C-alpha cells in the first residue's frame, strides 16, 4: 500500500541585501530605481497624502485608490490584458490598492548595522563566531570604547596588529603624536576600523575550515588534561569545551549553508508595507497613527543626517561623526527590538514603544492569537435554556439568529424557486419579514448541521453538531442530556453556533460530532450522557419498593387470629391478599383506573427465564400437600412445581413502577428496531 | 510552648504536585529512591561485558 | 526537601541481580543479534 | 519502535468506539486534553466548600 | 418526578435524635477542662488539642450517624432522596443543613 | 523519556557532545559504529521537550519566540509540515482525521 | 420577593451573514456594536482536531476570515449554487507573518516539492 505523498516545506534565514533590493526597488521605464525612501515624509502636513519618498511614498508603493493615480486621472482595465503598466507621467499601476499591503519599503543606513537578536541575545552567536568576549564586541560598539584591527586580504605593512583600546582620557591627546603623521585616510581608513565596520569585515574574513580546525585542536589539547584538582579549575575547562562545540556547530552549519555569516551585520533596512501599520482616519481629521511610523521616521531622519554629515566630509571632524552614527545604530537597535536594551525608549505618554519582537513575540502579539484565534462569518451569540421536549439529535434555533445565518440559502431558495428577481430584491423582502420568507428559513435548514459551541471550551465535547429547529422567542434550546457534556447551566449562558459551507465540512459535521456516536467519554470510556439530578430522582422513586416490614404492618402478623377459625374451611372467604395481574398492561391499566398505587404490592404472572438478580438466597416456606404441588415460596417469587409437568406457575411480587420500568425499555428497544427497518 | 503538630503528608498534592514532577526541573520526583538508582548505574555502567 | 513516602512499590535492587532477563521479560542477552556485526561484514575479519 | 507516531497494535482499543483505534486519530490530543479536564476536579470538586 | 414531586420544608432537614445529648455532653468537658486551666492541672497545649478533638469526634460521629437514621426511621425524607440518590448533594453538604 | 544527551569526551564525528539525540538514534548507530559515543540520559520536562521539536514553527509560537527563530534563521532549518500546529498556522489542512 | 435582573435576552442576541472587515487582520470586527463574529481559537482547535474534522477546521481558518479572494468567491458561489472548492492560497494571516519577519531581515519561503517530478514549486509570499 503505497501511500499519498506529500512534501512540503518551510525554510528560514537571513536576508543578503541584494535580496532586499530585489523585493522592494521598482524599476520605472525611464531607468530610475528611487527605492530608498530618502525623506521621513509620514503625511502632508497639507490634505491628508502622504509624500514622495515618505512612509507612505505611493511612487513604491501602489495606488491608494484602485486606478486613481499620483495626479488622479483613472484608467480602466478590469483585466489582465493589453493596458499601459504605467501612466507615463504617474507611473503608477491602475490594479487593486492589494499591492499597498504587500509592498515592501528599503532603506539604506550609512553604517553597518549589527542585528540586536545576534548582538544582544544569550550567547550571542558573534561572539563565538569571532571566538571573543562578548564585553569586547560590545565596546567594539554602542559604547564605541574600542578601536578593532581587521586582519584581512589586503597587506599589514603598518608594524604589529593590536586589537583595541580607547576608553582612557589621556587618549585624545597622546596618539595623534604616535598616529597618523602621514595623512590622515591614508593611515587611518586603510586599517583599524570602528563601530559595526570592523565587526563585519572580521566577519568577512576568517575562514571557517580553518576555524573547524583550530577548534578540534584546541579540543583535544583541553581532553587531555586531568585537573580535577580545584574547583575552579574543575569548571573552567568545561564552560571552554562547550564554547569550543558550539563553536565547531555553528561553522559547519555555515559552511554546508546558503548563508553568508556577513549578513548578521545587516546595511539595507527592509519596511514594513504602509497598510499594514495605517494612519486611522477619522471625522474631524482625528489621525490614529501607528507608534512603527514614529520609529521608522526617526530613524529615516536619523539617516538622513548621517548622510548630510557624511557626504559633507570635506574638514572632517573627530568624535561627532562617531557619536551621531552610533545614536544611528542605537535608532536601529530600538527599532528592531526595543525593551530588551538597557534603555527602552518611550513616547509621548511615559509608555514604551511596540517594538517589533513586542508584536512577534507575545500572548497577544504574533504566532500566539493572530494566527489561531480567528473570528468567523456564519456566527452568533445566545443565552441558553433547557428544553426537554427536543431530541437527542437536535437544537433549538431563534428566528432572528437564523434568519442571519443562513441569509444567503434563503436568497438561493428566493431567487430559484421564482418568488424573486435580483438580489437586491431578495434582500429588500428578506428586510420586510415576508411570511414567505419563514418558509425559506424552514425549508434549507432542514438537513444542514449546525455547530454548537460554548463560549468557556473545557474538554473536547464542548463542540458538537445539531440539527436545528425554528423555535418562537429570543432563547437557544438545548437538550438537558448533552449539559454535563457542555458541563452547562442554566443561570445565564452563552452559546455560539456556526455554519459549515462547504459539503465535505456538512459530511463531517453531520457523520462525526453528532451527540448518538460520541456517548463515551476518552478518559476511561465511561457514559458521558446518564440521567441527572431530576431523572435520576423520578427514576429512583419509580423503583423504589413497597414498604417492607413493620413499615407496612402495625402489629405481627403471626398472631393466631383472623383464620375464619372453625372446624370446616366453609366461612367468609375475603383474602384481600394482593391483586393477580396477567401481565404488564393490565397492571398499567389497574394503575390507571387508581385501583393500585404506584407502590402497591402486586402478583405478576412470569411467562420467561430468570431475570431479577438473585444469590444463593433460601427458600422461607415450601408447602407440600399430600398430592404433587411443590408449593414453594422465595423471598421474592412464588414456584408451584408438581409431580407430572408443566412447572409455568412463576410469579413475581412487584410494584407497578418497576413493571413500568421495564415496559419503558422492552418497548423502546422494539420500537427502535422496527422503526429502523 | 511547642507542639509537633502531624500533618505532613506531603508538600504540595494536587495539581501543583502534578506540575511539579512533570516539570521535571531537579529530578526529585522519588530521587529519595531513584536517584541512587540513576547514580548507581551510571557508576557501574564500566563492567566486565 | 521532600515528604518521603518513600513506600517503596516497584523498586529493583542496585545489583547484578536478573542479568538474564533484565525487568520481567525486557532484554535477554542476544549474542546473535551483533556477531553478525562481525560476520555479515569486517570486523572479525580483523 | 517509533517516537513521531504510534501504532494501531501499539495503542489498544480507542476508549470512544470500543474497537481497535482508527488510522489517522489524533490520539496526541485526545491525551492531552483527558489529562487536563480532570485538573479541574481537584477543583471542582473543592467548590462545594 | 413530577407526579410523586418533592420539595424542601423546614421539618425535613431531619437532625439526628442524639445531637441534644452529645453537643451537652461535650460542653461539660469544654467547661471542666478550661475551668481546671486557670487551676494550673493542664498547660495550654492540651487545652488547644482538646478543643479540637471533641468537636472534630462529635461532629465526625454525627456525620457517620445520619444515614442509619436516615435509612431507618425516615427512609423517603427529601433530603435524604436527593443525596442518597446521588442525584444532587454530598454526605457532607447535608451535614451543614 | 525518549532521547538521551550525549556526555562530554564524546566527540568522533557523527554526535558533537553536548547534542540531544533520540535514544533509538543513539541505540541503533551503537549497534554500528566504534567511536566514543558517550551519552548519558534526559528526562525532559514538558516544556524543554517540546522545545526539541522536528519542525521550528511549533516552537516558535510556544515559548523563546525570537530565540528560536533568530537559532533557525542563522542554521536555515527545515521544517516539512509534518505536525498539527504548523498546518494550522500555514493554513493548510492538517494531516489527521 | 422576586427581583428582575438587567442582563436581558434582547441586549444578547447575535447573527452575521457578512459585512465590515478590520482593515489590516481582515476578520470581523467585534461584539454586537460592529456586527463582529465569534472567535474560535486554542481549546475549540484542539476540539476540532481530537474529532478528527480536517475540513470544518479548515474553513473556519481560510473562508471565513482572512482570505481577501476567497470570501467572494463563497459569496458568489453560495448566491448561486455550487461546489464549494477547497482553496490554495494561504490566508492573508500568513501572508501578514511573512511580512513581519521580512521586516527583521528573514525569509519564509513555502515549498511544494512535487512527488512526480521533484520540481521545486515555490509559493509566491
Amino acid at each position: 500500500m503505497i501511500d499519498q505523498y506529500k512534501h512540503q516545506q518551510l525554510r528560514i534565514g537571513s536576508v543578503s541585501p541584494q535580496q532586499i533590493s530585489a523585493w522592494a526597488t521598482k524599476i520605472l521605464p525611464n531607468g530610475e530605481i528611487v527605492g530608498e525612501v530618502t525623506k521621513p515624509y509620514t503625511f502632508h502636513y497639507k490634505t491628508n497624502k502622504p509624500e514622495k519618498d515618505g512612509l507612505f511614498c505611493e511612487r513604491i508603493f501602489g495606488p491608494i485608490k484602485s486606478g486613481i493615480c499620483a495626479c488622479g486621472n483613472y484608467r480602466v482595465i478590469g483585466d489582465e490584458k493589453e493596458d499601459p503598466k504605467f501612466c507615463e507621467q504617474c507611473g503608477v499601476e491602475f490594479v487593486d490598492s492589494r499591492i499597498r499591503r504587500y509592498q515592501m519599503g528599503y532603506i539604506k543606513l550609512a553604517c553597518p548595522v549589527t542585528h540586536v537578536w545576534y548582538l544582544k541575545r544569550l550567547p550571542s552567536y558573534i561572539a563565538n563566531f569571532l571566538d571573543k568576549p562578548l564585553k569586547e564586541l560590545e565596546g567594539l560598539v554602542y559604547c564605541d570604547f574600542s578601536f578593532a584591527r581587521p586582519i584581512a586580504k589586503k597587506p599589514t605593512f603598518l608594524r604589529l596588529r593590536g586589537l583595541f583600546e580607547y576608553e582612557i582620557q589621556s587618549w585624545k591627546y597622546s596618539i595623534p603624536l604616535f598616529f597618523t603623521t602621514q595623512g590622515f585616510d591614508t593611515f587611518r581608513n586603510r586599517e583599524i576600523s570602528t563601530g559595526a565596520g570592523a565587526i563585519r569585515e572580521q566577519l568577512a574574513d576568517l575562514d571557517l575550515r580553518t576555524i573547524i580546525d583550530y577548534s578540534f585542536a584546541e579540543w583535544k589539547e583541553l581532553g587531555e588534561e586531568g585537573s580535577t584538582g580545584n574547583e575552579w579549575e574543575d569548571r573552567k575547562v568545561g564552560r571552554r569545551k562547550d564554547f569550543l562545540v558550539r563553536r565547531m556547530e555553528l561553522v559547519k552549519h555555515f559552511i554546508r549553508t546558503n548563508i553568508e555569516p556577513e549578513w548578521m551585520v545587516l546595511c539595507l533596512l527592509p519596511v514594513l508595507p504602509p497598510e499594514l501599520r495605517p494612519i486611522i482616519q477619522i471625522d474631524g481629521g482625528k489621525l490614529m497613527s501607528s507608534d512603527i511610523n514614529e520609529l521608522y521616521r526617526r530613524v529615516i531622519y536619523r539617516n538622513n543626517t548621517l548622510t548630510d554629515l557624511l557626504s559633507t566630509s570635506r574638514s572632517t571632524p573627530g568624535e561627532l561623526v562617531m557619536c551621531q552614527e552610533k545614536l544611528v545604530q542605537e535608532a536601529v537597535d530600538t527599532l528592531l527590538d526595543n525593551g530588551i536594551r538597557g534603555q527602552p525608549m518611550r513616547d509621548g505618554h511615559n509608555k514604551v514603544y511596540k517594538s517589533f519582537s513586542d508584536v512577534i513575540e507575545g500572548k497577544e502579539g504574533r504566532f500566539r492569537e493572530t494566527l489561531l484565534g480567528k473570528r468567523v462569518d456564519y456566527s452568533g451569540r445566545s443565552v441558553i435554556v433547557v428544553g426537554p421536549s427536543l431530541s437527542l439529535h437536535r437544537c433549538g434555533l431563534p428566528r432572528e439568529i437564523a434568519i442571519e445565518l443562513f441569509q444567503t440559502f434563503v436568497i438561493r431558495g428566493l431567487i430559484r424557486q421564482h418568488l424573486a428577481s435580483n438580489i437586491g430584491v431578495a434582500k429588500r423582502k428578506i428586510r420586510e419579514k415576508e411570511p414567505i420568507v419563514w418558509k425559506i428559513l424552514q425549508e434549507v435548514m432542514q438537513g444542514h448541521p449546525v455547530l454548537l459551541n460554548r463560549a468557556p471550551t473545557l474538554h473536547r465535547l464542548g463542540i458538537q453538531a445539531f440539527q436545528p429547529i425554528l423555535v418562537e422567542g429570543r432563547a437557544i434550546c438545548l437538550h438537558p442530556l448533552v449539559c454535563k457534556g457542555f458541563n452547562a447551566d442554566f443561570d445565564g449562558d452563552q452559546m455560539a453556533v456556526h455554519v459549515p459551507l462547504s459539503l465535505e465540512a456538512q459530511a463531517e459535521a453531520r457523520l462525526l460530532m453528532f451527540s448518538h456516536m460520541n456517548l463515551l467519554s476518552p478518559a476511561i470510556g465511561d457514559p458521558i450522557s446518564v440521567p441527572t439530578q431530576d431523572m435520576l430522582i423520578g427514576l429512583y422513586i419509580l423503583t423504589s419498593g413497597n414498604r417492607r416490614g413493620i413499615c407496612a404492618n402495625r402489629y405481627n402478623p403471626w398472631n393466631h387470629k383472623t383464620y375464619q377459625n372453625e372446624r370446616i374451611d366453609d366461612t367468609n372467604y375475603k383474602s384481600m391478599k394482593e391483586p393477580f395481574f396477567c401481565n404488564f398492561y393490565d397492571a398499567i391499566g389497574a394503575y390507571r383506573q387508581k385501583r393500585i398505587h404506584l407502590d402497591s404490592p402486586l402478583w405478576l404472572r412470569w411467562q420467561l427465564d430468570q431475570r431479577i438478580i438473585a444469590s444463593k438466597e433460601a427458600p422461607i416456606e415450601v408447602h407440600y400437600e399430600s398430592l404433587g404441588t411443590y408449593h414453594e415460596i422465595y423471598a421474592h417469587y412464588l414456584i408451584i412445581r408438581s409431580v407430572k409437568k408443566e412447572i409455568i406457575d412463576i410469579y413475581i411480587r412487584t410494584t407497578v413502577g418497576h413493571i413500568s420500568l421495564y415496559r419503558e425499555i422492552e418497548e423502546a428497544i422494539q420500537g427502535f428496531y422496527q422503526a429502523c427497518s | 510552648f511547642i507542639y509537633e503538630k502531624s500533618r505532613s503528608g506531603d508538600i504540595t498534592q494536587g495539581l501543583p504536585k502534578v506540575e511539579q514532577v512533570l516539570e521535571v526541573r531537579s529530578i526529585d520526583s522519588i530521587s529519595i529512591n531513584l536517584e541512587k538508582r540513576i547514580d548507581s548505574w551510571n557508576e557501574r555502567i564500566t563492567r566486565i561485558l | 526537601r521532600a515528604a518521603e513516602n518513600d513506600d517503596d512499590d516497584d523498586w529493583f535492587p542496585l545489583d547484578l541481580y536478573e542479568a538474564f532477563e533484565e525487568m520481567r521479560k525486557r532484554n535477554i542477552f542476544d549474542v546473535e543479534n551483533m556477531y553478525t556485526l562481525a560476520d555479515a561484514w569486517g570486523w572479525t575479519w580483523e | 519502535r517509533s517516537a513521531s507516531w504510534i501504532c494501531r497494535l501499539c495503542y489498544g482499543r480507542s476508549p470512544t468506539h470500543g474497537g481497535l483505534v482508527e488510522l489517522g486519530e489524533a490520539v496526541g490530543i485526545i491525551a492531552g486534553q483527558s489529562i487536563g479536564e480532570p485538573g479541574t476536579q481537584l477543583t471542582l470538586r473543592t467548590f462545594h466548600t | 418526578a413530577t407526579a410523586t414531586s418533592i420539595s424542601l420544608g423546614i421539618d425535613d432537614l431531619l437532625t439526628i435524635p442524639s445531637k441534644g445529648w452529645l453537643v451537652q455532653d461535650a460542653e461539660q468537658q469544654s467547661l471542666i477542662l478550661e475551668k481546671h486551666h486557670h487551676y494550673g492541672n493542664v498547660h495550654a497545649v492540651e487545652k488547644l488539642r482538646q478543643s479540637i478533638e471533641i468537636w472534630y469526634s462529635t461532629s465526625e460521629y454525627l456525620r457517620q450517624e445520619m444515614n442509619p437514621n436516615f435509612r431507618m426511621t425516615d427512609p423517603y425524607n427529601p433530603v435524604h432522596i436527593m443525596s442518597f440518590s446521588g442525584a444532587r448533594g454530598n454526605v457532607s453538604q447535608v451535614h451543614q443543613l | 523519556t525518549s532521547k538521551v544527551l550525549v556526555s562530554e569526551d564524546g566527540m568522533s564525528n557523527v554526535f558533537l557532545p553536548g547534542e540531544l539525540i533520540g535514544l533509538f538514534r543513539a541505540e541503533r548507530t551503537g549497534r554500528a559504529l566504534e567511536e566514543a559515543i558517550c551519552y548519558r540520559a534526559t528526562l525532559l520536562g514538558i516544556t524543554r521537550a517540546s522545545l526539541n521539536t522536528q519542525s521550528f514553527i511549533s516552537e516558535a509560537s510556544f515559548q523563546e519566540t525570537a530565540r528560536v527563530l533568530a537559532k533557525a534563521a542563522l542554521r536555515g532549518r527545515i521544517d516539512w509540515l509534518k505536525g498539527l500546529k504548523e498546518n494550522v498556522v500555514l493554513g493548510g489542512m492538517i494531516p489527521v482525521g | 420577593y422576586i427581583l428582575k435582573l438587567i442582563h436581558q435576552v434582547d441586549d444578547k442576541i447575535h447573527g452575521r451573514s457578512s459585512g465590515h472587515y478590520a482593515l489590516v487582520t481582515q476578520q470581523p470586527l467585534r461584539g454586537r456594536a460592529k456586527q463582529g463574529g465569534q472567535r474560535v481559537g486554542e481549546m475549540e482547535v484542539w476540539a476540532l482536531e481530537g474529532f478528527g474534522v480536517a475540513h470544518i477546521l479548515q474553513e473556519m481558518l481560510t473562508y471565513k476570515s482572512d482570505h481577501i479572494k476567497a470570501r467572494q468567491e463563497v459569496l458568489g458561489t453560495t448566491i448561486i449554487g455550487g461546489t464549494i472548492p477547497n482553496p490554495e492560497d494561504a490566508p492573508e494571516s500568513f501572508r501578514l507573518l511573512v511580512r513581519e519577519l521580512r521586516s527583521l531581515a528573514l525569509e519564509l519561503n513555502h515549498f511544494l516539492v512535487s512527488e512526480r517530478n521533484f520540481q521545486i514549486n515555490r509559493m509566491e509570499a
